[PDB]
């Protein structure tokens, strides 16, 4: 019973006033979900939209090379994590 | 058990983390402290030579992990540091409150009276800019051997080692530096019920027998 | 249609303005124009306010004489006035000091005031404007900038009718001038300026621009320490409605304090009943504001917030602690305070009035002769006499206020303890492991597992309201009665009968009733006779919440189910009403408790608000 | 003229002057009426918006104004965030 | 082979949301079928809130403990 | 093969350890995660896996050094002390306002620099951690 | 027409905040005098003993009533004499409690000690027969000889239970008792 995702984690979803009636696949989702939120180490910036109609700026971060290295931290995180289990 | 994540204090499985400066990485200690206390330098014949410490003053680091998982209490390393530093302070507070009676050096206020001479000289448009020089003195010299982590028993230095050592002690083959650490603990403790015996004498008058003439 | 039942209105009123529930409105803009409707309505308050004022009252003879005029609200015409009630009554009394506030901040005529009115209503016009139009630009409108800037404007319109402008040399023309140029405008002074006895405009006036700059640098640090450590991991509607309701109970509270203790309107204190209301009113605004923090905090835990390591989940960890401490504390205080009460009543009334425990507040004396008089009054701390003294109305202390204070604090720990137990526990406690599951407000869950009355965290808000009730009147009649004793000079018959309760019904409640009661009577009525069947009306309403809050539905659901049969049964009606349409049920559990719960205070308000007319009248 | 109730009227003495005229004459009046209006009418034009909800076409087929743009891009004004803080900073 | 505790063995509860959560109780018997998620059976001296001292818990959510190992006052 | 109810809550664990490493990279893609919300700032972590703030941490001046820092926050204590001893004790400003003349804005601008001591020193020590 | 009673503040500007050390004692307030030379005390013990005649008066000479109220004035007598020593304002003349922590007459420390002494007695003498009487039994069915000699050894409770604390035999560890994880920490 206490299994169920809470609500705070099922919010924006249809189920966000009624975790007890969301799949378990959703619940285990928004449950590892929560969990990676909690991980700043490792979580993705994910970049700023494209909004304005000017040119893009020109930054001082390769978005190339944070999302390989990111891609490269996420396939050693996992094979650790596996080891583990 | 519980996830990686959601660990605090007394949940299960959460290491105890100790990490009070902004800017430093996290430390996780172990209980320690009668460990620690079990090899420790001081307890001499007068107690007879056993470590007194009645009220168990040492073990409240271990008790932490009982109590909530948090270093509330200090470890028995920040004790020996707090009674080395309270040692060497007192020593030179007694040497003042004698020396400030008959001797008088700056510009500072003639006060010979030791429980009035710090306000006088907070007062002193030519006293408050050498107090304000000694407290950034002191507070270089003191967050330069800022301890610190000796609060939970990782201090990685003995306890009052600052850098400062102008003779050739601890570098000679003789003067065993344990009888020389014990004079200095002895000594302090000395100073500081010196300096408890003073402030009795100036607030109740005929307590110590020997200064009653004393300010 | 509507062939819902009437357990469909209660159960939609009390999430009517539950706009994140409502999926048309949801966006933050919607919330942002519910703002804008909100304040076009309190514009629209405060126009009617001065509008009744400038259209009959005597404003134009308040400002001549404000010490021997007792300022109009409005003209009163009730139809079912008797001629003689009629002759009797002039028209509706002031109980707010907007008189006071008008003079102060420059208003010599009633035209003034009726073109505040239409600025007022035109300023509504355009909040309502604001509101049609919600949109991501207009949620750029607002900031602790834009409120620091509020300050600044309101610190120029004092000095434009600061009652020294007159003497003020132009500054931004002629140059700053000389100390004085800027001193007929902007002081600090400090305390009561004598004559008015208020501060001087000049004082709100400078101390407004001060806050208004201070306020724009404090903004530009937090946003700065945005710029690094930008770090938005949480929001939500209801932590941030948390953040500004207590800080705006705090706040409030605060103002409830210093402007009794610096009252900022001129001939203020002149006016005890004004003075009395304004500090009733603010207290219990501030209450109310401190409470709906810890609400929406309830709440943010309940239906927004994530588990993790940071400040909540490490609350959360340990809050058998928080509340086993809590429990402490205010056992503590309640034991102490009740018992050493019940002793000072034995004592007096065993004729042994000087066997009572009275534990001097030295630490309150202390901090005060140190810190805030300027005369040896206790001469515990400190003795100097200031050469130069400021005025105020901070009151003296003696022993009764230290029970009245621990009173207080046992009030304010308890209702702390609800309202801190609730939102920790709506994560769960033993009794209901999954509270989480089961939203901020529900019945209960049955019978079962031996009962679980009131086990929901909306139903921690309503135990705790009663708790912010008894807290407000316990505070509330510490400052009545401290304030009729200075007003009355007696002094003494406070600081020796404030001991014991028997002294706080015989002397507070049971005394200054005497004059609301006599509002009407056989001989006549005259204008104490509005409050005192208030005050009954008032003691009605408490009864109907004490109904709603005792008998629970079932009963009442049998009952009207038995008149529905009865209906259905009855001639003539039988032919027109099936029940079928809007089913007449008895009120949910939740709903019941909390239309009784709304009762009690409403009864609770509108008895103190007339027994404070009637006794400082 | 009054019954006087209270101790406090009886005693500070405060007499209720009713002013002779009336202070806001009758046209006066009309123009608040007016004013009031007027105010009536966009309320319940504001009522009628906030009860039927905003529509979804608008926030979506009406383009972002550029600072609306500038501001969801950079997260400023409590855009970035699911909160509405008046007193944001 | 046995898999779970033994019979008769105090065990710690690890599921959260259990009215003996991380107290002790005595393991009455363990279901050896695989298709069984919460086999062990443990009794408890505290009745809950139910008045029901026993139940099944899974094999991850029970921690067997040594004769010794444990807190005898609870 | 006679899936046991401990292998499908094997599975559960494996799931839910999957998915929370692999929610964390730029394969979600959510609105937490967006910078300024939930992140750590595209370029600029914070703090490691040990949790040691980073130089990122002082925002413009994180490339500041830790002598310079220390410089400033001594100079902004040594001229905020002087400012507020001769605001308060030492040739008092509001004394000076009660005769009649305005204040100093030497003292007033030098003792709003104690702050800045504060935040400067702790800066120079982070960046002394960080070895700049 | 007048407000409240005006009172005057320290218009400190001069930067610091004195406190005067001779103050910090009861014998040098100026608000409270010691009960025997207190007027408004001495009024209050005259109309106690004149009402307590009166209501003597009322019982003829050597009646048994007579004898009472004639052995509560010689209370109250005594009970006036005892508290000449006390502390009482200088306006009320009630004696008060001086809850500083000074060692005065009618102090708090000593009563807070005896007290304290007292409860942590009966709290260690509970908490000693509940550790050894784990049982519901024991606990509806007291084990008199048991509880009272846990009643009569709690007279160590301040010593004991602080070996206890630093020893880790008082206080349970969080992760061995029913601590509240439903949230799923
Ligand atoms: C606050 C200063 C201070 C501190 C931190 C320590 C710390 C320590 N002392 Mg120490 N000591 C001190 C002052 C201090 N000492 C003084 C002044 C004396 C002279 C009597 C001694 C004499 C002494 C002996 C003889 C021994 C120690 C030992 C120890 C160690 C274990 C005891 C412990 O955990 O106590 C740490 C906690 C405290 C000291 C708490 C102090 C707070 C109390 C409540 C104050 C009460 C005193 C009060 C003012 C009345 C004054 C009494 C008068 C005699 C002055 C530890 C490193 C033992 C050791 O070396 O172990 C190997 C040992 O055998 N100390
Ligand atoms: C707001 C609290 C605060 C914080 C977070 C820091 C943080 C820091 N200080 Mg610091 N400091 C503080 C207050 C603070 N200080 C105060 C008040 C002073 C006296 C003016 C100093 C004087 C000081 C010096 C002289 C030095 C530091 C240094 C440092 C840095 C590393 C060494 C260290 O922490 O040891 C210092 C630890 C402390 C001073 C402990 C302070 C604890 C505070 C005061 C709380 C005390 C409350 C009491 C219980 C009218 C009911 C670190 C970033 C060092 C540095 O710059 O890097 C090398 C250094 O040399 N500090
Ligand atoms: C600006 C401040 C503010 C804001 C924006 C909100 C906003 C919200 N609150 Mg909230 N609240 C606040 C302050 C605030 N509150 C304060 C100060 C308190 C403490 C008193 C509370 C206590 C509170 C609770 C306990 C609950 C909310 C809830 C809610 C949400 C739904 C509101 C709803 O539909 O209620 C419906 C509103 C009403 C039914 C209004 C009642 C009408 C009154 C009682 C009329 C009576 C007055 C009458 C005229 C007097 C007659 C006198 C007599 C003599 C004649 C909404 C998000 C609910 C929620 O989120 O649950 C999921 C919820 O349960 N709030
Ligand atoms: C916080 C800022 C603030 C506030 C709340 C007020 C409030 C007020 N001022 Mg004012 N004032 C201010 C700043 C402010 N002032 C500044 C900075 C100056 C110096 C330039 C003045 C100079 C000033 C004068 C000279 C007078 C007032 C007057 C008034 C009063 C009536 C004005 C009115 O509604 O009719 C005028 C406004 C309208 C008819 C329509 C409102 C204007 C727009 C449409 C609404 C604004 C929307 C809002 C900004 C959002 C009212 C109490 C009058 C009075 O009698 O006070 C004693 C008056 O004669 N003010
Ligand atoms: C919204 C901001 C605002 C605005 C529009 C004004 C507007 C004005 N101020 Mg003003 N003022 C403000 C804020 C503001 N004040 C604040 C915050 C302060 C506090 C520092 C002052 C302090 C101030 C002084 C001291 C003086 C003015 C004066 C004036 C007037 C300039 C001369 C004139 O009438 O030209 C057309 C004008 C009415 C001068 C004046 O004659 O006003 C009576 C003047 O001497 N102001
Ligand atoms: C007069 C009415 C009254 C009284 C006395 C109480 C008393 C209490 N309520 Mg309470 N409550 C009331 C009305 C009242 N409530 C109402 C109407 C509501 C609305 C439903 C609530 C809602 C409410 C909530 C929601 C909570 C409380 C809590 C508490 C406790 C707070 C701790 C405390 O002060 O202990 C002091 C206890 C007393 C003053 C009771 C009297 C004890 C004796 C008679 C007085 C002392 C005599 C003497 C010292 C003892 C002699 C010892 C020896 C010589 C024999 C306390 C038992 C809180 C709680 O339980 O936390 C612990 C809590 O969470 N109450
Ligand atoms: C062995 C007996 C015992 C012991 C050691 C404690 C100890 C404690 N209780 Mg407690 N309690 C007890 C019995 C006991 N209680 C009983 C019987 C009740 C039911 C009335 C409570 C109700 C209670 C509440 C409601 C609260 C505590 C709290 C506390 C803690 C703070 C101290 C306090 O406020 O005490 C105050 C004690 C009371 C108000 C009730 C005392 C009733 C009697 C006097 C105690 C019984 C003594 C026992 C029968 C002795 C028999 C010995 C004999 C068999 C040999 C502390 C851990 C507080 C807490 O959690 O703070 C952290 C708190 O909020 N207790
Ligand atoms: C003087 C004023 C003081 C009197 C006002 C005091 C009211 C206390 C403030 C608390 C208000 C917030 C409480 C609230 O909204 O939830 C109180 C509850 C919350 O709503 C409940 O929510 C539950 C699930 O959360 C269920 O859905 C219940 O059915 C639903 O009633 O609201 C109601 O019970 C409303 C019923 C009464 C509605 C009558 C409207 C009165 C309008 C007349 C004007
Ligand atoms: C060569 C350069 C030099 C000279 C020439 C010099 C001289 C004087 N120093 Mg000085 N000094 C340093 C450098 C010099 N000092 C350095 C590097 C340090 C850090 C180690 C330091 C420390 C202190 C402290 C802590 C104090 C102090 C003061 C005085 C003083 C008395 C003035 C008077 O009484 O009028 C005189 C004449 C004391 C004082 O009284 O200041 C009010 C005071 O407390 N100094
Ligand atoms: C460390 C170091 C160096 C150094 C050094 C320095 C500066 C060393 C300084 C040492 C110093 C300054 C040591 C003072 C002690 C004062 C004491 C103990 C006071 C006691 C006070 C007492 C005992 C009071 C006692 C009494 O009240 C009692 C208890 C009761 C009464 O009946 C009797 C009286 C009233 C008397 C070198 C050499 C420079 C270089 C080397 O390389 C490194
Ligand atoms: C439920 C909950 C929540 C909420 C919370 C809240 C609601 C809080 C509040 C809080 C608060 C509401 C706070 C406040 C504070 C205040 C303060 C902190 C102040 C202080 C001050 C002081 C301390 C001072 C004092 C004084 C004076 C002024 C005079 C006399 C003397 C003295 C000095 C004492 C959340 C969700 C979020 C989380 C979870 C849980």
């Amino acid at each position: 019973v206490c299994q169920n995702a809470k609500q705070g984690e099922l919010k924006f979803t249809e189920y966000w006033t009624k975790p007890y009636e969301a799949d378990a696949l959703t619940t285990l989702f928004v449950k590892a979900r929560v969990a990676a939120y909690n991980d700043v180490v490792n979580l993705f910036p994910l970049p700023n939209p494209k909004l304005t109609s000017g040119p893009a700026e020109p930054t001082s971060v390769d978005y190339d090379a944070l999302t390989k290295e990111a891609m490269e931290g996420q396939k050693k995180r996992i094979e650790a994590a596996m080891a583990s289990v | 058990a519980h996830p990686k994540h959601m660990l605090v204090a007394g949940v299960r499985g959460y290491e105890m983390e100790w990490q009070p400066i902004p800017g430093d990485a996290v430390k996780y200690p172990k209980p320690n402290s009668e460990e620690m206390f079990k090899t420790m330098i001081g307890a001499d014949v007068e107690t007879g030579g056993e470590a007194w410490d009645p009220l168990g003053f040492h073990k409240l680091f271990d008790r932490n992990f009982d109590f909530n998982m948090l270093p509330v209490y200090p470890h028995v390393q920040w004790l020996r540091e707090a009674e080395i530093k309270h040692g060497r302070v007192c020593m030179l507070a007694f040497i003042g409150c004698f020396a400030q009676a008959g001797y008088h050096i700056g510009s500072y206020p003639v006060q010979p009276d030791w429980s009035k001479a710090l306000a006088e000289c907070y007062a002193s448009p030519t006293g408050a800019v050498g107090l304000f020089q000694i407290s950034v003195l002191i507070g270089w010299i003191e967050g330069k051997n800022y301890n610190g982590d000796a609060w939970v028993g990782m201090s990685e230095k003995e306890p009052g080692d600052l850098g400062f050592d102008p003779a050739g002690f601890t570098k000679n083959p003789d003067f065993d530096l344990k009888k020389a650490q014990l004079q200095e603990i002895k000594n302090g403790r000395l100073a500081m019920v010196g300096c408890a015996s003073i402030a009795a004498n100036h607030f109740i008058p005929g307590s110590v027998p020997l200064l009653t003439g004393f300010y | 249609y509507g062939r819902c039942a009437t357990q469909r209105y209660f159960q939609v009123l009390g999430n009517i303005h539950d706009i994140e529930l409502n999926e048309s409105l949801n966006s933050p803009q919607a919330i942002q124009a519910l703002s804008f409707g909100q304040l076009s309505v309190i514009l629209l308050w405060l126009a009617a306010y001065t509008f009744h004022i400038g259209w009959s009252g005597n404003f134009e003879a308040f400002i001549d004489n404000p010490l021997g005029v007792q300022p109009i609200n409005h003209f009163v015409l009730d139809p079912h006035y008797s001629q003689y009630k009629v002759d009797t009554t002039i028209a509706a009394l002031t109980n707010h000091p907007i008189y006071h506030w008008l003079m102060t901040v420059g208003f010599t005529s009633n035209a003034q005031i009726y073109r505040f009115t239409l600025g007022l209503e035109i300023t509504a016009a355009v909040m309502l404007v604001l509101s049609l139009a919600p949109s991501v630009g207009l949620l750029s409108m607002g900031g602790l900038e834009v409120v620091s800037w509020i300050s600044i404007c309101w610190a120029g319109h004092l000095v434009n009718f600061a009652p020294g402008a007159a003497n003020l040399t132009n500054v931004v023309m002629e140059g700053p001038g000389s100390l004085g140029n800027l001193m007929n405008v902007l002081t600090f002074n400090g305390g009561i300026q004598l004559g008015t006895q208020a501060l001087a405009v000049s004082d709100v006036a400078h101390h407004h621009v001060a806050i208004g700059i201070v306020g724009l640098w404090i903004s530009a640090l937090l946003r700065v320490s945005k710029y690094a450590w930008n770090f938005n991991t949480q929001s939500s509607y209801h932590l941030d409605l948390s953040l500004s309701l207590t800080v705006g109970g705090i706040l409030t509270s605060l103002l409830a304090q210093q402007a009794y203790v610096y009252p900022a309107l001129s001939y203020l204190p002149y006016d005890y009943l004004t003075t009395t209301s304004l500090y009733v009113h603010h207290q219990y605004i501030g209450a109310f504001l401190a409470t709906g923090g810890f609400v929406h905090g309830g709440i943010f835990l309940v239906r927004d917030y994530t588990l993790s390591n940071d400040l909540v989940g490490k609350l959360l960890a340990t809050k058998a602690t928080v509340i086993s401490t809590l429990s402490w504390i205010t056992l503590f205080l309640g034991f102490h305070a009740t018992g050493l009460y019940m002793h000072n009543d034995a004592m007096a009334a065993f004729g042994v009035p000087q066997k009572q425990i009275i534990i001097e507040p030295v630490f309150a004396e202390f901090i005060q002769q140190v810190f805030f008089l300027g005369t040896p009054v206790y001469g515990l701390g400190s003795a100097a006499v200031s050469s130069t003294p400021t005025l105020s109305f901070l009151p003296i202390i003696s022993g009764g206020d230290f029970l009245v204070h621990h009173a207080i604090a046992l009030g304010l720990h308890t209702t702390v303890l609800v309202l801190i137990k609730g939102a920790l526990d709506s994560q769960g406690s033993y009794l209901f492991p999954d509270k989480q599951s089961f939203g901020y407000g529900f019945a209960c869950d049955g019978p079962g597992r031996g009962g679980t009355c009131d086990i929901s965290t909306w139903d921690s808000f309503y135990l705790a309201f009663f708790w912010v009730n008894n807290t407000v009147a316990w505070f509330t009649y510490y400052f009545h009665w401290k304030v009729l004793s200075l007003w009355q000079s007696s002094t003494a018959v406070f600081d020796e009968n404030s001991l014991y309760l028997m002294g706080w019904f015989r002397d507070y409640l049971w005394q200054n009733c005497a004059a609301l009661l006599s509002g009407y009577d056989s001989l006549g009525s005259n204008d104490l006779a509005v409050w005192a069947w208030a005050f009954l009306l008032a003691h009605l309403a408490w009864a109907t919440g004490f109904m709603f809050l005792i008998s629970w539905r079932g009963y009442w659901q049998e009952l009207i189910d038995t008149v529905i049969y009865m209906h259905l049964k009855a001639p003539f009606f039988n032919e027109i009403w099936s029940a079928d349409v809007v089913t007449p049920v008895a009120l949910s559990i939740v709903q019941a408790r909390f239309i009784g719960l709304a009762h009690y205070v409403a009864g609770f308000i509108l008895t103190y608000l007339a027994f404070v007319v009637g006794a400082t009248s | 003229e009054r019954i006087p109730g209270g101790k406090f009227t009886k005693a500070q003495g405060k007499i209720v002057a009713t002013p002779d005229e009336d202070g806001f004459t009758d046209s006066e009046v009309a123009l608040a009426l007016i004013i009031a209006a007027v105010v009536l009418y966009l309320a319940i034009e504001v009522t009628k918006s906030l009860f039927y909800g905003e529509d979804p076409e608008t926030t979506a087929k009406g383009p972002m104004t550029p600072f609306e743009k500038r501001v969801v891009e950079k997260g400023l004004f409590g855009s970035r965030g699911d909160s509405y803080s008046p007193f944001r900073p | 082979a046995w898999v779970g505790p033994k019979k008769g063995s105090q065990v710690r509860i690890l599921r959260p949301e259990s009215y003996w959560f991380q107290q002790r109780g005595t393991v009455v018997n363990v279901n050896q079928k695989t298709n069984i998620k919460y086999p062990v059976t443990v009794k408890f001296d505290f009745v809950n809130y139910a008045n029901v001292n026993t139940n099944g818990f899974a094999l991850w959510e029970v921690d067997e403990l040594k004769e010794g190992e444990y807190d005898p006052d609870l | 093969y006679t899936e046991s109810a401990q292998d499908a809550k094997l599975f559960e664990t494996v799931f839910s350890t999957y998915t929370a490493e692999y929610l964390k990279g730029p394969m979600y893609e959510t609105p937490e995660k967006m910078i300024g919300r939930r992140p750590f700032n595209p370029g600029e972590p914070l703090w490691g896996e040990d949790k040691k703030l980073t130089s990122n941490v002082l925002g413009p001046l994180k490339r500041v050094s830790s002598n310079e820092l220390a410089f400033l926050t001594m100079i902004c204590l040594a001229i905020g002390a002087w400012g507020e001893a001769q605001f308060l004790w030492f040739d008092p400003q509001f004394a000076a306002i009660d005769r009649g003349e305005y204040f100093n804005p030497i003292y007033i601008i030098a003792a709003s620099l104690l702050p800045v001591s504060f935040w400067a020193h702790i800066a120079c020590y982070i960046q002394k951690a960080n070895g700049k | 027409i007048d407000t409240a009673p005006v009172t005057k503040m320290k218009n400190l500007k001069t930067g610091t905040v004195e406190v005067d050390q001779t103050k910090l004692s009861v014998k040098s307030w100026g608000h409270m005098e010691p009960c025997g030379q207190n007027k408004k005390f001495q009024k209050r013990i005259k109309d106690e003993a004149f009402k307590l005649k009166k209501r003597q008066d009322k019982y003829a000479k050597g009646s048994a009533a007579y004898a009472g109220v004639q052995e509560v004035i010689d209370q109250a007598k005594d009970t006036a004499k005892a508290y000449e020593g006390r502390w009482c304002g200088k306006k009320d003349g009630l004696p008060r409690v001086i809850a500083t922590g000074e060692v005065t007459r009618g102090g708090i420390v000593t009563p807070a000690l005896m007290f304290l002494y007292t409860t942590g007695w009966i709290g260690y003498a509970g908490r000693s027969y509940l550790l050894r009487t784990k049982d519901a039994a024991k606990e509806i069915k007291i084990d008199v000889p048991l509880a009272l000699t846990c009643m009569t050894s709690a007279f160590a409770w301040p010593v004991y239970s602080w070996q206890d604390i630093t020893n880790g035999r008082f206080v349970a560890k969080d992760t061995e008792i029913r601590v509240q994880r439903m949230h799923m920490a």
